């Protein structure tokens, strides 16, 4: 209308449309708040590889999509998912993204073991999974990038291919860095009303995941607006024990602390400790694994260890050493992604 | 403590949007058939001021303004002034930069009101008629901007290194205010497309030191940096102000904007 015409038509002629480059019709592998995700394959190109093709929800370039595109474009690490290409569909104003396809994830892997006959997670696989999760998150944190929602469904593992058994941290979404039905991987400072995300909040989630890899069940499992959630804190205390004054000195500085004192009594959790919980799931409390888990699951954020230091833990120098291939060259029993239609 | 703060050497800025000066001049020949070299830099200065005044109206920190200015520079580095109206591109770049730097989605009505009000108030000498574009144009133009830039949104500016040098110098009171303005002034030139931001920082600090008669040869000598490339930036910054002296913006720009190439309409 007011732009150059030759400019419009040239770019229109030259722009790579998604429809034409990839076959995705009836291959929808995921549908959530993120938008729509398909198991795609390249049409024209002589490419046999599988791709994860995601259509971001909403028209235009949202805050949630803009930052996602922004970071992913600069981010480059083996254990974080690499953005191949962005497609901007001008007509409908949708944004598509293209990733190397991750067949498996910890959510589906944990679910496979938990189901069982009535075969628990092998110990070497868990160490390798943990090491790689800490490798990627350390890369993000080194670049002052926080995840803000680490959970098993966001920790992808690659299927049969060049990158077999490599962990890939997904989901780079998320107002002033300020969070104001499933709170199982949320740190207690968030529950007690911390106004800002930190590196320490992600490290708590890694502990909850590591816990879950060992025991095959979520350590802080709990039934279903505001930041304060009683029943989630109750579950945390029943596992961990109520934090003593010397454990978390600056708990008094939390906004929901006066609410915590009204609703909880510390004597109720005297027979509760992480040593006792993990013992009931056949995990030795004097094992290098357990001691790292405890350092990850420190209640006080300033006393929680960094990912930098977690990789340095002697757990990873104990037999078996962590492998690049999380399956270690073993036949992958976990089923592949079921398709959808909508 | 911003994101990607020390990744520059593996970043998209360095590996793509640090351009060759020959290539920059070559594509600029297409617009130089209408406008002279003088009239082209006078146009750069003007839209640097338009983007500035859009930032100050919307209440935006200098860094979010700096990115908007770079996006603008990158686009017309590779395309003609006929391609998209730079009066539309400016507010689209400010709108886009604010989303990237996490300063809220600057509202539709507030974005249009900003452009309308700035052009009527502070730029009536060049633009006699009202800001003619509505929000659906800004949204369309945004899609072209993000496409040309190859979705490269994170941009590194000189301010963060300048701070680190003046702290290290131990003269933040005397030098940092004057250094910071010279860094603002580098955006009137091509420098951000041609040299990395720490080198731009080092040049501005040197000119800051020269202006205030603060001897710093030893401090500068102790750097392990290619000083010839710093002297290049100083020469541009020194020229910049001589350009400033002889350039009356408000008398000249109305005539220059008519000489800009016209966008061809649909047949
Ligand atoms: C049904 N279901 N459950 C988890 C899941 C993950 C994928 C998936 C596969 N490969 C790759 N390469 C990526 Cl990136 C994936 N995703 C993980 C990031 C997602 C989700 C959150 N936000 C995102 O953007 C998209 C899907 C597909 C189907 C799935």
């Amino acid at each position: 209308d007011k732009m150059d015409y030759d400019f419009k038509v040239k770019l229109s002629s030259e722009r790579e449309r998604v429809e034409d480059l990839f076959e995705y019709e009836g291959c929808k592998v995921g549908r959530g708040t993120y938008g729509h995700v398909y198991k795609a394959k390249r049409k024209d190109g002589k490419d046999d590889k599988d791709y994860a093709l995601k259509q971001i929800e909403g028209t235009g370039i949202s805050m949630s999509a803009c930052r996602e595109i922004a970071l992913l474009r600069e981010l480059k690490h083996p254990n974080v998912i690499s953005l191949q290409k962005v497609f901007l569909s001008h007509a409908d104003r949708k944004v598509w993204l293209l990733f190397d396809y991750a067949e498996h994830d910890l959510w589906h892997i944990i679910k496979f073991h938990r189901a069982s006959k009535a075969v628990q997670l092998p110990r070497g696989m868990v160490k390798s999974l943990l090491y790689q999760i800490l490798d990627g998150i350390h890369y993000l944190h080194a670049n002052w990038v926080l995840h803000r929602d680490l959970k098993p469904a966001n920790i992808l593992v690659m299927g049969e291919g060049p990158e077999r058994g490599r962990v890939k941290i997904a989901d780079m979404g998320f107002l002033f860095n300020s969070p104001l039905v499933t709170f199982w991987y949320r740190a207690p400072e968030l529950l007690l009303g911390a106004r800002h995300y930190t590196k320490a909040i992600d490290i708590w989630a890694i502990g909850c995941i590591f816990a879950e890899l060992l025991t095959s069940e979520p350590i802080f499992h709990c039934r279903q607006s505001n930041p304060y959630h009683h029943d989630q804190l109750d579950r945390i205390f029943n596992v961990m024990g109520f934090p003593a004054d010397k454990d978390w000195e600056d708990i008094k500085k939390m906004p929901e602390h006066s609410t915590l004192m009204k609703d909880f009594r510390r004597n109720t959790y005297t027979n509760c400790s992480l040593i006792k919980y993990m013992e009931k799931h056949k995990v030795k409390p004097d094992s290098k694994a357990f001691h790292l888990l405890q350092k990850l699951l420190t209640m006080d954020p300033i006393k929680r260890i960094t990912s930098e230091q977690a990789m340095q833990d002697p757990y990873f120098l104990e037999d078996p050493l962590p492998t690049s291939d999380v399956f270690a060259g073993c036949q992958i029993p976990y089923p592949k992604r079921e398709f959808l239609t909508e | 403590d911003k994101a990607m703060a020390g990744n520059f050497w593996q970043s998209s800025h360095y590996l793509q949007w640090i351009l060759d000066k020959q290539d920059l001049l070559k594509e600029r020949q297409k617009d130089l058939k209408f406008l002279s070299e003088e009239e082209y830099w006078k146009l750069q200065i003007f839209f640097t001021n338009v983007i500035q005044a859009l930032g100050e109206h919307l209440k935006l920190r200098q860094q979010v303004i700096a990115t908007a200015t770079v996006y603008f520079k990158r686009f017309y580095a590779r395309y003609s002034l006929k391609s998209i109206d730079p009066v539309l591109m400016a507010p689209t770049c400010v709108f886009l930069a604010s989303k990237v730097e996490e300063f809220g989605v600057v509202s539709n009505t507030r974005l249009i009101a900003a452009a309308t009000s700035v052009l009527k108030t502070r730029f009536s000498y060049a633009f006699p008629k009202e800001f003619p574009y509505r929000m659906n144009h800004i949204l369309e133009c945004e899609f072209y901007l993000l496409e040309l830039m190859d979705c490269c949104l994170i941009v590194y500016h000189p301010y963060r290194p300048l701070l680190q040098y003046v702290q290290d110098m131990g003269q933040e009171d005397m030098l940092l205010p004057l250094a910071w303005r010279i860094v603002n002034d580098t955006y009137r030139t091509d420098l951000c497309l041609l040299y990395p931001p720490f080198m731009i920082a080092l040049a501005c600090l040197h000119v800051a030191c020269v202006v205030q008669q603060k001897d710093a040869r030893q401090w500068f000598a102790e750097l392990s940096v290619d000083m010839e490339k710093i002297l290049e930036i100083i020469r541009v910054i020194l020229k910049l102000y001589e350009q400033w002296k002889n350039f009356d913006e408000r008398k000249e720009m109305a005539t220059i904007l008519s000489k800009m190439p016209k966008p061809k309409p649909p047949p």
